[PDB]
RNA sequence: GAAUGCCGGCAUGAGUAACGAUAAAGAGGGUGAGAAUCCCUCUCGCCGUAAGCCCAAGGGUUCCUACGCAAUGGUCGUCAG
RNA sequence: CGAUGUCGGCUCGUCGCAUCCUGGGGCUGAAGAAGGUCCCAAGGGUUGGGCUGUUCGCCCAUUAAAGCGGCACGCGAGCUGGGUUCAGAACGUCGUGAGACAGUUCGGUCUCUAUCCGCCACGGGCGCAGGAGGCUUGAGGGGGGCUCUUCCUAGUACGAGAGGACCGGAAGGGACGCACCUCUGGUUUCCCAGCUGUCCCUCCAGGGGCAUAAGCUGGGUAGCCAUGUGCGGAAGGGAUAACCGCUGAAAGCAUCUAAGCGGGAAGCCCGCCCCAAGAUGAGGCCUCCCGGCAGCCGGUAAGGACCCGGGAAGACCACCCGGUGGAUGGGCCGGGGGUGUAAGCGCCGCGAGGCGUUGAGCCGACCGGUCCCAAUCGUCCGAGGUCU
């Protein structure tokens, strides 16, 4: 459950360490993002002369939440952190790496390089 | 009527009894299966269980591991067909039925808090002594 | 484009209860101008013509 | 135009190709018609069906009439389902296959005399910046002097629940003939033990 | 609140007629089976003690 | 809403009802029986036969347990000894309530008498 | 017949708000025409740099005892300043 | 003017349509896609945030769209009180001064009890010509009414290309609504455990009070819940709007019109859900009851009430179930469920402790069983049926 204002750890290289969400992109007033949605969101904390840098509005998808998502099979999965890899808009990673386990679901939604690049889906 | 009997009827075509007993504090691997594309494989999961939420057929357990320096945390229906196999890797005795307290635990610590549980591994190998 | 509404300070049930501010704004420009001097609409309504028409004469100037 | 009448006895969920599907247990079957409303008779059609055997002790003299016209043991619950006239003189569970899709009606649980925030959704007010033993009060409820009125039909607080409830197109996801029972994915109105009639879905 | 106020003087005839539901149920009373004294059902009968055909209390 | 709630409130907080259970308990229990309002009386029969019930099985864990809600050593002696021994072979239903005629007078509250079955 | 008139009486609101700290009560016995409210006993709770004890001011018989309950006591009252 | 409280906000709306979106349509300098403009259309919808007391406005990120107005610029016996509009103080300014400013600045008491109308809910009475127990019809009324994206058709029509469809299908969303608690996630005032201090029971051990109206902490069934689950917006039928026609005169031609006939909107009527015969126009069906003197008196029948045990019913009332020929509540028993291995004893350790007995003990509500306790015994109402 992302909203705005909510700060997310971004789970690739790009150099932005954690963005703010400023707005859910799905539809015209949806409340919460979850994982596989995407954000608009601010540059809130970066490291040096990164591809992105502190101020940056950015979109990024969500690969992991705090809240536990649940799926048909009656089981459901939850992490640690907010995550978010960011994204351009034909949905592609803007760095090489993405870091941490990301959650299945992105497969679903069409996002095959972040789902390749992680580590471990679960 | 005996709507609990009817409700136990209903569900014993699913209830399962093949699975292994384990209790929280144990550390178990389920293979699970999983489906992505264009194929379904069995992805094991394997932690800490840090809960064991009983009622009945409805039971379900959370089971805790550290992947790549973030912590999963995944809630199985006991009963799920999608449970191929469930393996006890580890017996460890906590002293209480919830274990939430080891989110914020470091691996150091969770493992002084919880030490092998020698009295159900020594059960679990005078056991597996098969005729 | 002409906006009215109500002043800001002082004044009582008046202000409160009056569209006596005036903001005038030049469409293609961008430029845009108000008056709250006077208690009328219409004195202010007046006034940010003027300081309109002197904002345009300032630009053609700059110009 | 096809229905029952039945009991609701719990939820629990079954595994169906992989998904975990909600279920509602319904008690239905079997049912004696105990009357027919016909055209000729009555103005419409319909079938009033009987359930659940009653104590013929707690069964008084007309009712006993009644009962003993359609030849049939005595019930505790008459309801009459419309534009149905079963081809036989008793209605179970058969009627209806796993597939099928049902309009179930029931009463909700009652909630007493519930608040503007429970029944209506309302905002309440703001929980502090000084506000002052209104929190959970409607705010305004009118104008000035035009109207001068309250509208009717105002939501404002009151008894909530414990009411006619019709939820459409739940799924039947199973029948057990063997036990009278009826598998509907999804929530039925009422409690548990609450009586509920199942209906052919007018949805399509 | 700003203190609200009747604003007539309720009338006899309004009075009494709210009053209209105001009048006693007398207290429903049966006879004791043993000494024959009018009781409320369901209490041990204060004047004989007895209660379900039987001696329960001093009286 | 109160769905399925057992268990009343008699308008004490949590220790004070609790106070109240045990004390009249011992009440009972010393004199065999008492009179109390009809909702109270009606309170006490579990709470009251579960302390009998439990010096019937006379071991000492049951004495410790009783003796958390009596307190009074000489009592609890009175009850494994003198009581329970009387309810060996009664299942339950070691006390009766029965609803009494008048009302008290300073606040008319209907009143009930408590006893100890035979 | 009126002066938001003056004095007095009696209405309406209304059997309504309220009965003055959320420290808390229960039972057995006694007395009595009458007892949740008075006395006695057991159990429970509260204060304890006080909600205990002593002095000064102020108050002025409120002290003790016997006999009483119309009024005073925010209920009751056999009790009491 | 013997008082009609005012700006902004919040809450709750409702109405208008000069329509912001969605639906239908004409013209286009309409190839397509996307626009522009005008007509029809008020059913539903019309986001979050930065600034400022602000309305307004600017800006950020979105969106189908981020509509404009009325309702005492709706709404302070509903809230707020930042702004204006008391007393304090200060700046600039004006005045010799006391003081003053549609100029600014910091601060500054917003009244527990609803009589009538109205509104939301719930009853009592009487009526509905005989009196009763059930089951219904639906006059009339209320609710609801939104919309996007992707894919197939098809990279086809069109187009130099970039772009890119009509019609017709499918899948998935956002917000809203109704219900529900299997799952997810809350609470769970005593259901279990652990802990400190103190006082006590009984010295040890084991316990109890109090530290909150749970002392604190870790957990937590039922119930009630959303963050969780199901389902709804329709389909379809009918009449229309703008608009498009067929046939067709007056007026040899022409004309959608004058006689006729057709097509046609998220809108209208039905359809879906809920209420509903006080619908005094009081409806319908099934079944039961059969003496004293258009009245009256008494005792009854069918039946109902009282009283009692209770209830996911409930403020009281009502409703529903049960009342010994009974499982209604309480107990007890079994199960579920929570907690997580009681006490006691034995063994190891100097000891704090540890190990075994032991998933032990304790154990609200959930699912059942069992007459052990309690619904004892009873009492009262209640037809004798108006005339053509
Ligand atoms: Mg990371
Ligand atoms: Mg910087
Ligand atoms: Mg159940
Ligand atoms: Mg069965
Ligand atoms: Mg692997
Ligand atoms: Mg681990
Ligand atoms: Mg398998
Ligand atoms: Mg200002
Ligand atoms: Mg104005
Ligand atoms: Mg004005
Ligand atoms: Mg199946
Ligand atoms: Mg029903
Ligand atoms: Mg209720
Ligand atoms: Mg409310
Ligand atoms: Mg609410
Ligand atoms: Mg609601
Ligand atoms: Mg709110
Ligand atoms: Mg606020
Ligand atoms: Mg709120
Ligand atoms: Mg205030
Ligand atoms: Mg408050
Ligand atoms: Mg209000
Ligand atoms: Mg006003
Ligand atoms: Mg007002
Ligand atoms: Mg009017
Ligand atoms: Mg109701
Ligand atoms: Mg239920
Ligand atoms: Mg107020
Ligand atoms: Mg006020
Ligand atoms: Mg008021
Ligand atoms: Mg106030
Ligand atoms: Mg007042
Ligand atoms: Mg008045
Ligand atoms: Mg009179
Ligand atoms: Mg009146
Ligand atoms: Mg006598
Ligand atoms: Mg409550
Ligand atoms: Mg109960
Ligand atoms: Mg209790
Ligand atoms: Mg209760
Ligand atoms: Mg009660
Ligand atoms: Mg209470
Ligand atoms: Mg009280
Ligand atoms: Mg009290
Ligand atoms: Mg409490
Ligand atoms: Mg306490
Ligand atoms: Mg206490
Ligand atoms: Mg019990
Ligand atoms: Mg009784
Ligand atoms: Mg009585
Ligand atoms: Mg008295
Ligand atoms: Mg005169
Ligand atoms: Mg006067
Ligand atoms: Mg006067
Ligand atoms: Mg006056
Ligand atoms: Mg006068
Ligand atoms: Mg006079
Ligand atoms: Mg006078
Ligand atoms: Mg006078
Ligand atoms: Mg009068
Ligand atoms: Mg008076
Ligand atoms: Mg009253
Ligand atoms: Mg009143
Ligand atoms: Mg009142
Ligand atoms: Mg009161
Ligand atoms: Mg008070
Ligand atoms: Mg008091
Ligand atoms: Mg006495
Ligand atoms: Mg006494
Ligand atoms: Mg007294
Ligand atoms: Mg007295
Ligand atoms: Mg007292
Ligand atoms: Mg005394
Ligand atoms: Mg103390
Ligand atoms: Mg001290
Ligand atoms: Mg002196
Ligand atoms: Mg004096
Ligand atoms: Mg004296
Ligand atoms: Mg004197
Ligand atoms: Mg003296
Ligand atoms: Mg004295
Ligand atoms: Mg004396
Ligand atoms: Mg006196
Ligand atoms: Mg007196
Ligand atoms: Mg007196
Ligand atoms: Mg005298
Ligand atoms: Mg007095
Ligand atoms: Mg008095
Ligand atoms: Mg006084
Ligand atoms: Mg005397
Ligand atoms: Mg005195
Ligand atoms: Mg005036
Ligand atoms: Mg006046
Ligand atoms: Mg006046
Ligand atoms: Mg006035
Ligand atoms: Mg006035
Ligand atoms: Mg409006
Ligand atoms: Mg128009
Ligand atoms: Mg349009
Ligand atoms: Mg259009
Ligand atoms: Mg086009
Ligand atoms: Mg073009
Ligand atoms: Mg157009
Ligand atoms: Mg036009
Ligand atoms: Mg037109
Ligand atoms: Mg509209
Ligand atoms: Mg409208
Ligand atoms: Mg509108
Ligand atoms: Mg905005
Ligand atoms: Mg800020
Ligand atoms: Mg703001
Ligand atoms: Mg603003
Ligand atoms: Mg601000
Ligand atoms: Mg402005
Ligand atoms: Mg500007
Ligand atoms: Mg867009
Ligand atoms: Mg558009
Ligand atoms: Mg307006
Ligand atoms: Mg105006
Ligand atoms: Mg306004
Ligand atoms: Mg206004
Ligand atoms: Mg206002
Ligand atoms: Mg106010
Ligand atoms: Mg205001
Ligand atoms: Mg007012
Ligand atoms: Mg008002
Ligand atoms: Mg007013
Ligand atoms: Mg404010
Ligand atoms: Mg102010
Ligand atoms: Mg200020
Ligand atoms: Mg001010
Ligand atoms: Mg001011
Ligand atoms: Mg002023
Ligand atoms: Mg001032
Ligand atoms: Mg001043
Ligand atoms: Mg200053
Ligand atoms: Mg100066
Ligand atoms: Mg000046
Ligand atoms: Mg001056
Ligand atoms: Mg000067
Ligand atoms: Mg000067
Ligand atoms: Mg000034
Ligand atoms: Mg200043
Ligand atoms: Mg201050
Ligand atoms: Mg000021
Ligand atoms: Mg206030
Ligand atoms: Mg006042
Ligand atoms: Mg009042
Ligand atoms: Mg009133
Ligand atoms: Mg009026
Ligand atoms: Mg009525
Ligand atoms: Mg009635
Ligand atoms: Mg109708
Ligand atoms: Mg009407
Ligand atoms: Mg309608
Ligand atoms: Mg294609
Ligand atoms: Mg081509
Ligand atoms: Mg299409
Ligand atoms: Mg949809
Ligand atoms: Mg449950
Ligand atoms: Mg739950
Ligand atoms: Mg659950
Ligand atoms: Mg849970
Ligand atoms: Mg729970
Ligand atoms: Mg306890
Ligand atoms: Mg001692
Ligand atoms: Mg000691
Ligand atoms: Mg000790
Ligand atoms: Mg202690
Ligand atoms: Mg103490
Ligand atoms: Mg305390
Ligand atoms: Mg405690
Ligand atoms: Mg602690
Ligand atoms: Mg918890
Ligand atoms: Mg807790
Ligand atoms: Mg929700
Ligand atoms: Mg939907
Ligand atoms: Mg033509
Ligand atoms: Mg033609
Ligand atoms: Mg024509
Ligand atoms: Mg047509
Ligand atoms: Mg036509
Ligand atoms: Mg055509
Ligand atoms: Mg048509
Ligand atoms: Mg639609
Ligand atoms: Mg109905
Ligand atoms: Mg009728
Ligand atoms: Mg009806
Ligand atoms: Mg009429
Ligand atoms: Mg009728
Ligand atoms: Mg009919
Ligand atoms: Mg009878
Ligand atoms: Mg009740
Ligand atoms: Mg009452
Ligand atoms: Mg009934
Ligand atoms: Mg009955
Ligand atoms: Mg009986
Ligand atoms: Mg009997
Ligand atoms: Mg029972
Ligand atoms: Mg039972
Ligand atoms: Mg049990
Ligand atoms: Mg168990
Ligand atoms: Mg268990
Ligand atoms: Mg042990
Ligand atoms: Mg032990
Ligand atoms: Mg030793
Ligand atoms: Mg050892
Ligand atoms: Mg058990
Ligand atoms: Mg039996
Ligand atoms: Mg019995
Ligand atoms: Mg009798
Ligand atoms: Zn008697």
């Amino acid at each position: 459950m992302i909203q705005p204002q909510t700060y997310l750890e971004v789970a690739d290289n790009t150099g932005a360490r954690k963005i703010m969400c400023i707005r859910v992109l799905k539809g015209s007033n949806a409340k919460y993002a979850t994982v596989g949605d995407v954000i608009v969101a601010s540059v809130k904390e970066a490291i040096p002369r990164g591809a992105v840098k502190e101020g940056d509005v950015v979109k990024a998808v969500v690969v992991r939440t705090k809240k536990e998502i649940k799926r048909p099979d009656g089981s459901a999965i939850r992490f640690d952190d907010n995550a978010a890899v960011i994204i351009n808009n034909q949905l592609e990673p803007r760095g090489t790496r993405v870091f941490g386990p990301v959650a299945r679901e992105l497969r679903e939604k069409g996002f095959m390089k972040i789902v390749s690049l992680a580590p471990e889906v679960l | 009527m005996n709507r609990g009997a009817l409700i136990k009827l209903v569900e014993s075509r699913y209830v399962r009894t093949d699975l292994p007993e384990f209790r929280p504090g144990d550390t178990v691997r389920v293979s699970y299966k999983v489906k992505e594309g264009n194929r379904t494989r069995i992805q094991d999961f394997e932690g800490i269980v840090i809960r064991i939420r009983r009622n009945g057929f409805n039971t379900t357990f959370t089971v805790r591991k550290v992947s790549y320096g973030v912590g999963v945390e995944r809630i199985f229906p006991l009963h799920s067909p999608l449970i191929q196999k469930i393996d006890i890797v580890q017996r460890g005795r906590a002293r209480r039925a919830k274990l939430y307290f080891i989110r914020n635990l470091s691996d150091r610590e969770i493992r002084r808090k919880l030490r092998a549980d020698r009295k159900r591994i020594d059960q679990d190998r005078a056991a597996e002594r098969a005729a | 484009r002409i906006d009215v509404y109500r002043t800001s300070g002082a004044g009582g049930q008046h202000v409160n209860r009056t569209e006596s501010a005036v903001r005038i704004t030049h469409i293609p420009t961008g430029i845009v101008t108000q008056c709250q001097n006077d208690r009328s609409q219409h004195k202010n309504k007046d006034q940010a013509m003027k300081q309109m028409k002197a904002k345009l004469y300032e630009l053609e100037m700059q110009k | 135009m096809k229905g029952i009448l039945g009991v609701k006895v719990g939820m629990t969920r079954i595994f169906r190709d992989d998904r975990a599907v909600p279920v509602t247990v319904i008690l239905a079957g079997p049912c004696p018609v105990v009357q027919r409303r016909t055209p000729e008779k009555d103005g419409y059609t319909a079938v009033q069906l009987g359930f659940l055997p009653q104590n013929p002790k707690r069964v008084n003299r007309p009712l006993k009439g009644h009962f003993a016209k359609a030849g049939v043991e005595p019930v505790r619950i008459l309801r009459e389902i419309r534009d149905f006239n079963p081809e036989g003189d008793t209605v179970t569970v058969e009627i209806f296959k796993p597939g099928e899709r049902v309009d179930v009606t029931g009463t909700s649980k009652g909630r007493g005399f519930a608040g503007v925030m429970k029944r209506w959704n309302f905002a309440g007010g703001p929980d502090s910046h000084g506000a002052h033993k209104i929190h959970r009060h409607p705010g305004s409820i009118g104008n000035r002097k035009t109207p001068g009125r309250v509208y009717k039909g105002k939501k404002m607080a009151g008894h909530y629940g414990a009411e006619r409830v019709t939820v459409m197109n739940l799924e039947v996801v199973d029948v057990i003939p063997e036990e009278n029972l009826l598998l509907v994915k999804g929530a039925v109105p009422g409690p548990n033990g609450g009586l509920v009639i199942v209906r052919e879905t007018k949805k399509a | 609140a700003k203190h609200p106020v009747p604003k007539k003087k309720t009338s006899k005839a309004r009075r009494d007629a709210r009053r209209s539901h105001h009048a006693l149920t007398p207290p429903t009373l049966v006879p004791c089976p043993e000494c024959k004294a009018m009781k409320p059902p369901h209490t041990v009968c204060p004047e004989c003690g007895y209660y379900a055909g039987r001696k329960v209390l001093e009286v | 809403m109160r769905h399925l709630k057992s268990g009343r409130k008699l308008n004490r907080h949590s220790s004070h009802r609790l106070a109240l259970y045990r004390n009249q308990a011992k009440s009972l229990l010393t004199h065999g029986r008492i009179t109390t309002t009809v909702p109270k009386a009606k309170e006490l029969r579990g709470f009251v036969d579960h302390l009998i019930h439990l010096a019937k099985r006379g071991d000492l864990h049951a004495r410790r347990l009783v003796l958390r809600d009596l307190q009074d050593v000489k009592l609890v002696r009175k009850l494994f000894d003198e009581i329970a021994p009387r309810y060996r072979d009664r299942q339950g239903g070691y006390t009766r309530v029965l609803k009494l005629a008048e009302r008290r007078r300073g606040d008319g509250a209907p009143l009930a008498l408590v006893e100890l079955v035979e």
